[PDB]
């Protein structure tokens, strides 16, 4: 009791501190009477708010760190349950995140007065955050990498100490956190982690293998001391890791399904890249080139396959009639020569591929897969989850492949196999080679921690609101797996295969469709046929007349269609009722969601409705944190997807509805507790891998709306900004003020980012965003200025046509 | 495909290696060849070194490097105890017993070309070893030498069953092939009397003989009850025409005497 | 998924089924031209 008394009191005191703190003209704003109580219990003399909130901010630490000694005493049951435990995980988190938003605070505001109160804090947190995760906590085991970004700006006041304590922490506690472990196994605070890297190796090696070698193709080990320790504790590591060569060769079967004539275009990209930028480089060009021709060049490859055999056989020797048996004549060769070459085998390239259908002549390993004896067992990858205790015992391990391989109709050409557990049943998985999808796994790890937010909030979980999540785990950097949602149709699938032959033929054919008829209003109004269409329309075209011409085009698309998909898909009207419910439910989540993270590529086939229960699945999370408002030509004023077909679907009812109320709950839990999320994504833009150049090569292998390569010449790559934009969406931000400051940050020297601006801030007659402040606002007016703004016929006019606005 | 039976003849799976000798017996004499197996594996060993033979028996069929040729005795098993790990190497070393078993015993090859060369070989120790420390005690035997401390408990009746009845099956393989070794080759009782047949080939046979019980043979089941006896006297009528009669009479008599039996049924109320 | 046709590495009227023979070139276990006809009655759904 007086441990949950001080608990108490403390956290007054911190709400009284942060109250204040928050505004400090608000003290003034009470009666006199209650002013000078909490002058009195500040315990300061000299009146200044500065002094009361240090005052509150010194008692609510020392009632803090009382509880938790008292804590500390005489609480050690031998059976550590979830009711003993609660009182002492509650001491511990409470007080690391007060130190921990303290310390956040401090590293904001370059000017520190606060030196000599926060000494002790890093040390604080470190200790107590690692003796509640020894108690089993959830709340501690989401915030490790807060600690192992303190341990990196306070080394000496928390290197030892986290190094002396994590060594009695259970090593399945950091399965979650492993490829940040794993990353930072060449730097200098490593030593805090091997002992736990080792305890998952010798333990969980299934666990760690990925990770581990996604990590081990970028070590940059320095000459040092504690460098060669570093290397040879990785070599080990290593060397334990690579039990029979079990996962290498299974990654080069995974391998030999991807298409050789998109490795080579990404290898061309990626030697272009570094054929331009500094004076032409011999090692890594001649090291790119060793890396390509070891498995596009030799016909004399462990695993290859009839389909890369093929081509071998086809394009090995311009590989020796244009290059230098190695990379000679590559080294010496023009930018301008080597432009024509590489385009000219993109051609002859593209012009035979015919992917297989069978898996005995892609991939021989996988098609005579058969379990050895006395050999490693296999395991289907994405089982380890950072949750509980795993039980290797319990995984699925891989018996055999299907031999049919499907084959998508998409740029990539991504396969789909069929791997046969033990288990006796079948798992779909889509192969995505020469992709990075580590950007994805965490964007799925950040949904994960959104959905356990939404498990934890009254009015989401008497909803059932939770977002239709799937594995995906990256092997290397140029290949992943992800999980294949079965029965599932993309969005714009369901709304063409819902259209008539007329209706169809009218939609892609007829020149007065939306498609062209879109092009040639932009033509109208610009005088070009480019991406600089948008670019003058911005400029030209007045509110009415767009709004006009959008409301035009609306017409010639049929409005009942998502009904129509419905209604063909069920049999009573309790079944279509269900459908339409799960939809508007799953699509009004999926938005906020995405508003929350900043996602901006919602076409119609980045959503995919499952056939069965109607319910909405995003995928293809390529831009995130306002990526696609900030570096696209073309800017997405739009914060999600709420075109004319979802509101019809609803009919008679209005957006105010269902959609409305989900929106708004989602919203209010997710602004309720957002310390783990703006944690969770702090740790995300925070990844080293996330830079830009990253996010360069992962826009060339697309192109879908990114101008070019040579285009955006510098970074402006803020990492900062992004999770500033995101505490403030999150604190009661108004969106068209968000996407001002994203087009801001973006689009500066175009001379239309006035025009830019004036689109997304909207107009005070006709759109009720801004017609509000720009922050403070509540849950229900960010709710009503989103579906504004998403629905704002003058955003939508101006959109880029791959969006399809008007369906 | 005769190939492919020929490499696949070592494998652990019993009805999958008795059909792929079968197949490959039944297909050699009618290859374009049309000869005997015997002189089609005369003239394949030729082109290539008997070490190919002698990998084909003892290196699995499954896995190339995972017969009883990369662990001749169960001290190989890094892993921990387990039952499965056992068996899958008694297994191995029953589908070795049985092809050098069928090859020898079908005059398809020489009992000393095979197993008398100065090639690798792993079957005479691997039996010496199971028949010094496995054929004559339970499952503690086979638990001993899987990282010894911290040996286990008591094991389930039918975790004890099935090791038993791969034991007695191993047993019985070891004493029909030592009998093909005897019956066939009349000068290959030397090779045999380095580590096979010295004392514990003989103590587990005067053991079965007397008390089967002791070794693990179920009585309850009349469909091994009914052959271990055939094989127990031919293995006994192919040592008395040996020269190895003497050390079996004395095991015999030292194990069975008269007056052994006269104090045993003096008293019968 | 449906199986697909394996990719080359390189490079009698309508309605007119077999007759039912007799001439079988396997014994069957104890425990020629082809001749057409058309379909019966019973051979097809009505
Ligand atoms: N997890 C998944 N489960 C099932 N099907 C999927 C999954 N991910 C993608 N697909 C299907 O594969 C297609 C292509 O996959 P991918 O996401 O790589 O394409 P993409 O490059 O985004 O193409 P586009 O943007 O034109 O749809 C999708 O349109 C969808 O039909
Ligand atoms: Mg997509």
């Amino acid at each position: 009791a007086f441990r949950d008394q001080n608990i108490l009191l403390g956290t007054t005191y911190r709400i009284i501190a942060n109250a204040l703190s928050s505004e400090p003209a608000c003290l003034a704003e009470i009666e006199e009477d209650k002013a000078r109580r909490i002058l009195e219990l500040s315990g300061s003399s000299s009146e200044d708010s500065e002094k009361v909130i240090a005052g509150l901010y010194q008692r609510a630490f020392q009632h803090l760190s009382e509880a938790v000694q008292a804590a500390e005493e005489e609480a050690q049951p031998p059976s550590w349950s979830c009711g003993p435990a609660a009182g002492v995980i509650d001491a511990y988190m409470t007080l690391a995140d007060f130190c921990d938003q303290q310390l956040r605070k401090e590293e904001e505001n370059a000017s520190v007065i606060d030196s000599a109160e926060l000494q002790a804090y890093p040390a604080l947190v470190v200790e107590k955050m690692l003796k509640a995760l020894k108690l089993n906590s959830n709340e501690a085991r989401l915030k490790f990498p807060r600690l192992l970004q303190i341990i990196e700006r306070y080394p000496e006041e928390t290197l030892s100490l986290m190094t002396k304590e994590i060594s009695s922490v259970p090593c399945w506690q950091f399965i979650s956190w492993i490829s940040h472990m794993v990353a930072l196994l060449d730097k200098d605070q490593a030593v805090a982690v091997q002992h736990s890297v080792e305890e998952i190796t010798d333990n969980y090696p299934q666990a760690i293998v990925y990770p581990f070698i996604i990590s081990s193709e970028s070590y940059s080990f320095k000459d040092t001391s504690t460098g060669h320790k570093n290397k040879e504790f990785v070599a080990r590591i290593k060397s334990k890791l690579d039990q029979g060569g079990v996962i290498q060769d299974f990654i080069n079967a995974l391998d030999q399904l991807s298409n050789p004539e998109l490795l080579f275009k990404d290898w061309s990209n990626d030697v272009r890249a570094e054929l331009a930028k500094t004076p032409v480089n011999k090692k890594n060009i001649e090291k790119m080139y060793e890396r390509m021709y070891a498995a596009l060049g030799d016909p004399k490859a462990p695993g290859l396959g009839a389909f890369r055999r093929k081509f071998i056989q086809t394009f090995g020797k311009e590989f020796d009639k244009h290059f230098g048996k190695g990379g000679s004549k590559l080294l010496r060769m023009k930018l301008s020569d080597f432009n024509d070459i590489t385009n000219m085998l993109l051609l002859k390239m593209n012009k035979d591929s015919k992917p297989p259908g069978n898996l005995k002549e892609c991939s021989p390993w996988m098609s005579d897969f058969k379990v050895e004896f006395l050999r490693n067992e296999l395991e289907i990858p994405g089982q380890y989850d950072g949750r509980g205790k795993p039980l290797p015992e319990y995984h699925v391990r891989i018996a055999g492949f299907d031999e049919r391989v499907t084959v998508m109709a998409s740029l990539r050409r991504p396969k789909r196999i069929i791997i046969r557990g033990h288990d006796e049943r079948e798992h779909p998985f889509l192969v995505k080679g020469g992709e990075d999808l580590r950007q994805d796994q965490r964007v799925e790890q950040l949904f994960q921690v959104m959905n356990g937010i939404l498990a934890q909030d009254s009015a989401c979980s008497q909803r059932a609101l939770q977002l239709r999540t799937y594995s995906v785990v990256p092997m290397t950097s140029r290949l992943g797996l992800i999980e294949w949602l079965e029965n599932t149709v993309t969005l714009k699938d369901l709304l063409l295969n819902t259209m008539s032959q007329e209706e169809k033929a009218a939609y892609l054919s007829d020149p007065r469709a939306p498609p062209c008829e879109y092009k040639d209003w932009l033509t109208k109004m610009s005088g070009k046929h480019d991406v600089g269409a948008y670019m003058l329309m911005y400029k030209g075209a007045n509110r009415t007349e767009t709004v006009t011409s959008f409301r035009k085009r609306e017409s010639k698309v049929p409005a009942d269609l998502l009904k129509r998909a419905f209604v063909r898909m069920s049999t009573s009207p309790e079944a279509f009722l269900a459908l339409r419910s799960h939809f508007a439910s799953s699509h009004a989540l999926i938005c906020i969601s995405h508003w929350i993270l900043g996602i901006g590529d919602r076409h119609l086939n980045n959503f995919m409705v499952a056939m069965e229960t109607g319910g909405v699945i995003g995928i293809d999370f390529g831009h995130a944190f306002g990526s696609a408002t900030q570096f696209l030509p073309v800017p997405e004023l739009m914060p999600f997807r709420l075109t004319r077909q979802f509101i019809n679907l609803m009919l008679p009812m209005k957006e105010t509805g269902l959609m409305y109320s989900i929106m708004v709950h989602a919203l209010r839990a997710f602004r309720s507790d957002p310390g783990l999320l703006t944690n969770t994504m702090d740790v995300f833009v925070k990844e080293p891998s996330f830079d830009w150049k990253n996010f360069e090569q992962k826009m060339l292998k697309k192109g879908g709306s990114w101008i070019q390569e040579i285009n955006v010449a510098e970074k402006n790559w803020y990492p900062r900004q992004k999770i500033c934009y995101a505490k403030r969406k999150l604190a009661g931000a108004n969106p068209a003020v968000i996407t001002c400051d994203e087009l801001l940050l973006g689009h500066e020297k175009a001379p239309a980012f006035r025009d830019y601006v004036a689109v997304a801030r909207g107009s005070k007659d006709h759109n009720i965003r801004a017609q509000e402040p720009e922050s403070g606002l509540s849950e229900e007016t960010q709710v009503k200025c989103l579906m504004d703004q998403a629905t704002d016929p003058n955003i939508l006019g101006r959109t880029w046509e791959g969006w399809e606005p008007w369906m | 495909l005769v190939k492919w039976l020929l490499a696949h003849c070592g494998r652990p799976q019993t009805e999958c290696r008795h059909k792929s000798i079968e197949l490959f017996y039944k297909f050699v004499p009618l290859l374009p060849g049309n000869r005997s197996p015997n002189l089609w594996l005369k003239d394949v060993l030729k082109e290539e070194g008997v070490s190919f033979l002698i990998n084909t028996f003892e290196g699995g069929g499954c896995g190339q490097p995972s017969g009883i040729l990369a662990q001749p005795t169960l001290l190989y098993l890094r892993g921990p105890f387990s039952l499965q790990a056992t068996l899958c190497w008694l297994d191995l070393l029953l589908a070795a017993l049985e092809c050098y078993n069928t090859f020898i015993g079908e005059r398809t090859v020489g009992a000393l070309q095979v197993l008398g060369t100065e090639a690798q070989s792993s079957l005479l120790k691997a039996v010496a070893f199971f028949l010094e420390s496995i054929a004559m005690h339970d499952i503690i035997a086979a638990e001993k030498c899987f990282g010894t401390g911290a040996a286990g408990n008591r094991t389930s009746p039918q975790e004890g069953e099935r090791y038993n009845y791969s034991k007695c099956t191993v047993v019985v393989r070891i004493m029909e092939f030592t009998t093909t070794l005897l019956n066939t080759s009349p000068e290959g009782w030397k090779l045999l009397k380095k580590d096979l047949c010295n004392t514990h080939l003989m103590r587990v046979l005067v053991q079965t003989l007397c008390e089967p019980a002791s070794i693990g043979f179920n009585i309850g089941d009349v469909q091994v009850m009914a052959h271990l006896p055939d094989v127990c006297v031919n293995l006994m009528k192919a040592l008395k025409m040996s020269p190895y009669k003497d050390i079996l009479e004395t095991h015999l008599r030292e194990k069975i005497t008269a007056q052994s039996i006269e104090e045993l049924c003096a008293v019968n109320l | 998924p449906m199986f697909v046709e394996t990719q080359a590495s390189q490079g009698p009227v309508a309605g007119q089924i077999r007759a039912t023979q007799q001439q079988h070139d396997f014994t069957l276990t104890q425990t020629q031209v082809v001749l057409y006809r058309s379909y019966r009655h019973g051979d097809l759904p009505d």
